């Protein structure tokens, strides 16, 4: 609401943009690294601790 | 024939700010 932005001293669109940017970067990491992690690796790829 | 309108004085009255001599104004968007 306009009242929340106008009356609340600490709230601002800057913190909302910060949250958007943080979630966006985390989304990019997830999109570009979860295919690597969630893949069902065959025995050809996998290597034991040894 | 020519159409001419009776230029009469109508419309609602103007309203003035009468409170100003009493109150002490405080102007700040930070309130």
């Amino acid at each position: 609401t306009k009242e929340m932005k106008d009356f609340n001293q600490t709230f601002s669109v800057e913190i909302l943009n910060k949250s958007i940017g943080e979630s966006y970067n985390a989304l990019l990491n997830h999109i570009h690294l979860s295919p690597i992690i969630n893949f069902n690796y065959k025995a050809s790829n996998k290597t034991a601790f040894k | 024939l020519r159409k001419v309108v009776l230029d009469v004085e109508l419309g609602r009255e103007q309203v003035q700010l009468l409170y100003k001599p009493i109150y002490d104004s405080i102007a700040d968007s930070n309130l």
